[PDB]
């Protein structure tokens, strides 16, 4: 099971550190599985409230949310699932998510009313805006939709040509990093 | 080289 363990660990780490943004509801599904993997089947006589160090089973934005009740429910819900079954399920859940395999940056946008954070994610196929809190995918642009791109030290910008009206502009210090990624994905196609 | 597009990977490798 070497490669399955390598997969699970990658996917678990990326979720646990925010590399792979997941909704709170999904954070607890993942944790539920992690509980099964690390403690076996749930046993009320042994898994008492307060015993779960949330820093080790949840992304940090969600520790404040007092979701131990939610985690123990998902942990109970696993029944007598084997460790390896839980790992296959953990990986399948991660991969079932639009956000899987997506490099993200946390950036601030402007709206029609104060600058709001937003997760900007890049892959080889597209570029997406994703809700920084709910993680719902709110806009998806194919890479062939990008006329041109530009990076400041304190900004990143996309020009979509005839596909959207008005440039997409964004406060970020990683602007040169976002664009480096995009250029590399362009280079492979040609 | 041949694994740049339809590169499917095997979760049972060295299981």
């Amino acid at each position: 099971p070497v490669q399955l363990n390598l997969l699970y660990v990658q996917a678990r780490d990326d979720i646990l550190n925010g590399s792979h943004p997941v909704s709170f509801d999904k954070a607890c599904e993942f944790a539920g599985y992690q509980c099964q993997i690390q403690f076996g089947p749930h046993n009320e006589q042994k898994h008492k409230p307060g015993f779960l160090e949330l820093k080790d089973f949840l992304p940090k934005e969600y520790i404040k949310q007092k979701g131990e009740r939610k985690i123990f429910m998902a942990h109970k819900n696993c029944g007598n699932m084997s460790e390896i079954e839980a790992k296959v399920r953990y990986v399948k859940l991660a991969r079932s998510l639009k956000t899987y395999g997506v490099s993200f940056f946390l950036v601030k946008e402007k709206m029609k009313g104060k600058l709001v954070p937003r997760l900007l994610g890049i892959t080889k196929e597209c570029v997406m805006r994703v809700d920084e809190k709910t993680k719902e995918v709110i806009q998806e642009w194919s890479l062939t939709n990008i006329k041109r791109w530009a990076a400041s030290p304190k900004s990143f910008t996309l020009d979509f040509g005839d596909y959207q009206d008005g440039y997409y502009s964004v406060q970020t210090t990683e602007g040169e990093q976002i664009a480096q990624l995009i250029a590399g994905y362009i280079d492979i196609i040609l | 080289d041949p694994f740049t597009q339809n590169g499917y990977e095997n979760p049972t490798y060295k299981f």
